[PDB]
């Protein structure tokens, strides 16, 4: 009966780590994607407007 | 060995029996492929060499969900003739999927399944998903139980559908669509589980700390429920579980069937680490109106029939006392002709996670699934819906231009009638 | 698989046309030379639906042009994209548009409806499954109205099954840009009523509003004034082309949509828009767009919905979103405006969710609704007409193409009668 | 085993509990993450791996004070749903915090006290705090009272509030929260414990030498009195006392319940040196109006009841010599129909200082309660205060706005008169 809560406890400390790297690589990539959005929108504006 | 065979109707059922097979392939240890890195006769067909198959078939109008499974990485392992897709949408019309196009391709889907059944010697059961608001999901699937249930006979085909939430619509021809396939299944269906998204929206962002969730928390929430289910027919455990012993307890008559389902702990990461969870909190959880997977408050009605597993580290003993504790609860109201009401199982199968999930790794979990009228609630939104439409024929042009009769309206109408009458009647007392 | 066929009729047509296949074009990464150079292997999914395949790499759009004046077909050949379009398409006749109805509809439309329905014949054996067809043309001068109808009308006979749909635009109450308007406009009506099943109505003057108040451009140009129903156009056939959480194609969106067959004119609505000066500030996200559709003033058609009710109403989201957020925006939308949308069909706002999301916009959002506000439109006509053809004398231009005078008042009694359907279901 | 639960109302009743549980975490020695580098029971909830839960339920309208425990260091300690908070606080309105406001949150706050409840099967009290004069800690208090009549009926409902001081205010409107407050109090609440911050203030100079205090010390201070309250459930002791002998003994009818509370011996790090600190020293000390933390004077009141409480090396023999020498001086004066009017009891763990404490290491302490009639010039100085406010209706617009009904002020005012009469008839000889 005590046993089974170490199968419990070992995978919540490392799939909390799972959420974070999830979490943490969701963040990165939508940084590189608002810098590439960023550049988007400034070719939209600073070359085909001012074009 | 003891075989279950599974049919996935429309988009709503593939994309909840992607999130099944996740599960089930990680809970068995299979490679996405479908080489390995037991039960494995119970869920999966084994082609020889080293190669397991599924025995599941998706069926579609819409080739681009089956498509989406076709370029997908789990491709390897679906065996290509499993995945039947049309060319056009059934348009959200119940007669253009009954009448029209589902009759084009109801033999080649028909033929398929026979040709699986026969691999599956130990066959015992069905499993069909449906989506009430969708054309594809209505149509097609009475036209399918119609023919499914002459062509078996004594087998117990049991359904896991999706309806309509109270408030939450998507679709405006649903009432329609709606009312019409309640017909078919209330007369082909052994038993048919009811599930609404509004539901799992609001248990999804109060019990687990997701803020928007989408579509895949909801998918992978069902498996978890469906995989509960059959996890006792799949290991070993103290007090098994079949199909057929589900059938006999749930339902106390014919027309009655329709049951209601609940799980618990829904918990996330960190709590799990602030709580102990022991068998007592997990069995309150269950009854509890916020739990529950479909909109309606348990306190307006009674409890029926009531049906509990259990799995990882369950004694029976603390089972007994739970329940015990249950029943001293004056807020549930049962019959006074169903004193027992409850019938318990346990499995030894922890519950399994999923990488990058949304559940928690708890040592034990608990599914419910019962019976009540408070179900009854949902008819007559449903039935008040349908009169608002039908009092000014809103849409009476689409569906009989498609082949179907007007008169067949007042019918469906007529039956929906009967059984909200046979529930107030059944939830009497003398 | 659910391709679909493009017919473009008259000036506005050819036009409008031209910078529609040059934004779908971008959108799936085609080159000018009609060699595919993209960044994507989702975009060649299903391309089959708008583009042909020829022998070496090269696509080529199923794109059928019409026109009685050959100098529109000049300036397509002469575009950048010009070079895209099959030459065998191009059908074109000798003569002046004439700036009539009638005269297109019998004089020249006899003799061009005959090579126009065989180009057209052609590419509807070269799709499996082609889903309906598509028309962009105006109803102000007379070549694209009276030519679109008849060309319009014999497809259904030869096609009844498939969905007929057309991207129309009115005349313009106070922009008018013709003394005869109103005669073309009001003899158009009766044939569109009866054949189209999807009529989307665009109007001049609502598109020259959105263009100051958002947009802020200080020299529109027709090239600018139709990038935005370019914009309508793509957002539309989204679904077929690529996957979503929900897929809508436009049998879906008839069903819904249409409760009875005379009610199908529809009013068009696109979001976001913002100045280039200030997309800076925005904070874009679902509840932004949402307070963009449902505003009156991005509404591409001239007629306020708040003076009159609301039928059943659709909404399409391109991009990644949960789905949660966008069934509370239309739920709470539809309650808080509850005296908007009639009380006898619930659920009146359709969603739909598409996975991609176009070049340069993180999201975006397309509105269609149905409403009884067409009232003021054709009150404005008919209003019109009858000033019109009280000096009963003006019909003579009409009258020597074989037009009888009493084609005009069957007309309006026709156009009368869809008002009086549209005031009964009011209440 | 044995549990209490506590329930912290206000800016008050929060910011005073964090300065009881870094009492009692230290005391204990549990980290604040909840694991180590007994009688855990009585205010601390265990999880699975050794992780503590505090048995505590953290309420307001208001979530700044929630918020800074939320980023705090003991962020790890507390479970996230058991700290609750509002969108706007009542406003210093008892209307507001009783009608519109409170009603909003009343029903979650329940089921977070039942639900813990469960997990405290050796339940024997609650402990709830509130500040008189805000608005959220009297309005909000009044409510969960009157619920918690009905729902757990024979529970000792115990309290610790502050009542304002005789001069010193910082609410204008205090009068009227605290008369309808007492009103609501003085029914359903078993045995409420008084404290005021004048006092509070004075002896937190002349007890020890600190120039200008703030919230933090006195509520140190507060906490040590809880901490001995308790400690006799927490640790072995010579003379067992519970709960409900406290309730037996200090109270002699119904409605006379309150008592009055003090301690000894507060002394400074330094000071503490030069004096011997005997069992003598502290008992005498004790009946001093200084050490008083009610500013009343006992010598205008009498004594009917009186309760000691010891921690340390305190001896039995020291004991009887101490209180018949008390009973000796004239200077104290007690009711002819309460000879004995004394209940002792003895814990050996002493008192443990905080890291950054304000006391001394005493090696033995003492704590006082008692019950007197000297209270009832608490009571007329407030009641005359009211006929004030009233005779003009100062602020009678902003209470009926919210909902109350004018005719509650003078139902209050009668209240709080017959509960004066009934102090006078009691103090009265024969
Ligand atoms: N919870 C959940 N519901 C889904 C999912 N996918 C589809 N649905 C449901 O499916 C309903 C609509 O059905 P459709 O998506 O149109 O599928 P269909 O049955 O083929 O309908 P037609 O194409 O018109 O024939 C929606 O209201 C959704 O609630 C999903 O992934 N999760
Ligand atoms: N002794 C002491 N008193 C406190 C402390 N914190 C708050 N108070 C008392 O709380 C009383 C008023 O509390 P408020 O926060 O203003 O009001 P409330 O009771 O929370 O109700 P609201 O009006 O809704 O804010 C004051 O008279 C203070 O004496 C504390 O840390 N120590
Ligand atoms: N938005 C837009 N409108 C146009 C364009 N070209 C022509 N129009 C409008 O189309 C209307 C009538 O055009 P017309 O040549 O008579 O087309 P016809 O009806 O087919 O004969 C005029 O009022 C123009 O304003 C264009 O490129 N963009
Ligand atoms: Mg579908
Ligand atoms: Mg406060």
């Amino acid at each position: 009966e005590d046993l089974d809560e170490v199968k419990k406890i070992n995978s919540e400390m490392v799939a909390a780590k799972a959420r974070t790297f999830r979490d943490q690589q969701l963040e990165i990539h939508r940084q590189m994607k608002e810098d590439e959005k960023a550049e988007e929108r400034s070719i939209a504006d600073m070359l085909e407007e001012n074009r | 060995m003891r075989e279950v065979i599974s049919i996935h109707v429309g988009q709503a059922g593939v994309q909840i029996g992607n999130g099944c097979w996740e599960l089930y392939c990680l809970e068995h240890g299979i490679q996405p492929d479908g080489q390995l890195p037991d039960a494995f006769n119970t869920f999966f067909s084994e082609t020889g060499a080293g190669k397991h198959v599924p025995r599941a078939v998706f069926v579609d109008l819409e080739p681009t969900v089956v498509d989406e499974v076709r370029t997908g990485t789990y491709r390897q392992l679906f065996h290509p003739e499993q995945l039947i897709s049309g060319k056009e949408d059934a348009a959200n019309n119940y007669a253009r999927g009954h009448y029209t196009v589902g009759k084009e391709i109801i033999d080649l889907t028909l033929d398929r399944i026979r040709k699986l059944a026969d691999q599956c010697t130990g066959l015992q059961g069905f499993l069909i998903f449906h989506s009430f608001g969708g054309g594809t999901g209505a149509g097609f699937g009475s036209l399918l139980l119609e023919r499914l249930s002459v062509d078996y006979g004594k087998k117990s085909k049991l359904e896991f559908t999706v309806y309509p939430s109270p408030q939450v619509s998507t679709a405006i021809v649903e009432p329609y669509n709606s009312i019409l396939a309640t017909h078919s299944m209330i007369d082909h269906s052994d038993c048919a589980f009811m599930v609404d998204n509004e539901a799992l929206y609001d248990l999804c962002r109060r019990a687990l700390d997701i803020e928007r969730p989408t579509y895949t928390n909801l998918n992978r929430l069902i498996g978890q429920v469906v995989s509960s289910l059959t996890a006792s027919l799949r290991f070993d455990g103290a007090l098994n579980v079949d199909f057929t012993e589900f059938q006999t307890n749930l339902v106390p008559y014919a027309r009655i069937h329709f049951p209601i389902c609940s799980y618990a702990p829904v918990i996330s990461a960190e709590k799990a680490y602030h709580e102990q969870l022991s068998v007592a909190e997990i069995t309150n959880s269950l009854f509890e109106p916020a739990n529950m997977m479909v909109k309606c408050d348990p306190r307006h009605g009674k409890y029926m029939a009531c049906t509990l597993l259990y799995r990882g580290d369950v004694v029976p003993k603390d089972v007994s006392a739970a329940v015990a504790t249950i029943k001293t609860k004056r807020t549930i109201q049962f019959v006074d002709w169903c004193p027992t009401g409850f019938k318990m199982g346990i499995n030894y199968q922890p519950p399994t996670v999923v990488p990058g999930g949304d559940l928690a790794k708890v040592q034990r979990a608990v599914c419910m699934l019962a019976n009540t009228t408070a179900i009854a609630e949902a008819w007559s939104r449903l039935d008040h819906k349908f009169d608002l439409m039908y009092a000014k024929r809103a849409f009476v042009h689409w569906y009989v231009g498609e082949g179907m009769e007007e008169a067949e309206f007042p019918e469906a109408r007529e039956d929906l009638a009967l059984l909200e009458k046979d529930y107030d009647e059944v939830a009497a007392e003398s | 698989v659910r391709e679909i066929v493009h017919i473009q009729a008259g000036q506005c047509g050819n036009q409008i046309g031209a910078k529609f296949w040059e934004v779908i074009s971008d959108e799936h990464g085609i080159d000018p030379t009609g060699s595919y150079h993209g960044d994507s292997d989702l975009q060649l999914e299903r391309i089959n639906v708008y583009y042909n395949e020829a022998t070496g790499g090269k696509y080529v759009p199923r794109a059928i042009l019409v026109d009685l004046e050959p100098g529109t077909m000049d300036s397509v050949r002469a575009g950048q994209f010009g070079q895209l379009f099959r030459p065998d398409n191009f059908v074109f006749g000798q003569s002046g548009a004439g700036n009539n109805w009638a005269k297109g509809y019998y004089t020249e439309g006899q003799e061009l409806c005959e090579s126009i329905l065989d180009v057209i014949r052609k590419e509807a054996e070269s799709c499996d499954c082609l889903q309906g067809f598509q028309l962009v043309h105006s109803l102000g001068g007379g070549t694209g109205a009276g030519l679109g109808t008849l060309l319009l009308n014999k497809l259904r006979e030869e096609y009844p099954d498939r969905i007929l749909s057309t991207y129309s635009i009115v005349p313009s109450p106070k922009v008018s840009d013709t003394v005869v308007e109103p005669y073309n406009c009001t003899l158009s009506v009766h044939q569109l009523v009866e054949s189209a099943d999807e009529v989307f109505c665009i109007d001049n003057e609502a598109l020259y509003d959105i263009c100051f108040r958002t947009l802020k451009l200080t020299t529109p140009t027709y090239g600018d004034l139709n990038h935005l129903v370019s914009m309508v156009m793509s957002g539309t056939t989204c679904a077929l082309r690529f996957p979503g959480q929900l897929n809508s194609d436009l049998r879906k969106l008839a069903v819904n949509l249409v409760p009875f067959p005379r009610l199908h004119f529809f009013i068009v609505g696109f979001a976001p828009l913002t100045s280039r000066g200030s997309q800076q500030y925005r904070a874009l996200t679902v509840p932004e767009l949402t307070s963009q559709l449902f505003d009156n003033k991005n509404m591409m058609a001239a007629c306020d919905p708040r003076r009159g009710v609301y039928l059943t109403a659709s909404a399409h989201f391109r991009g990644r979103m949960s789905s949660k957020e966008v069934d509370e925006q239309m739920l709470n939308i539809q309650a808080r405006n509850t005296s908007y949308f009639v009380e006898w069909i619930p659920s009146n706002v359709k969603s739909a969710i598409c996975d991609i999301p176009p070049r340069g916009l993180k999201m975006a959002a397309t509105f269609i609704g149905n409403t009884t506000a067409f009232r003021e439109l054709f009150t404005r006509v008919d209003s019109q007409f009858q000033k019109m053809y009280a000096r009963r004398a003006f019909i003579h231009w009409y009258v020597n193409e074989g037009l009888e005078t009493v084609e005009f008042d069957e007309a309006r009694s026709n156009m009368t009668d869809l008002i009086q359907e549209y005031e009964m279901y009011e209440t």
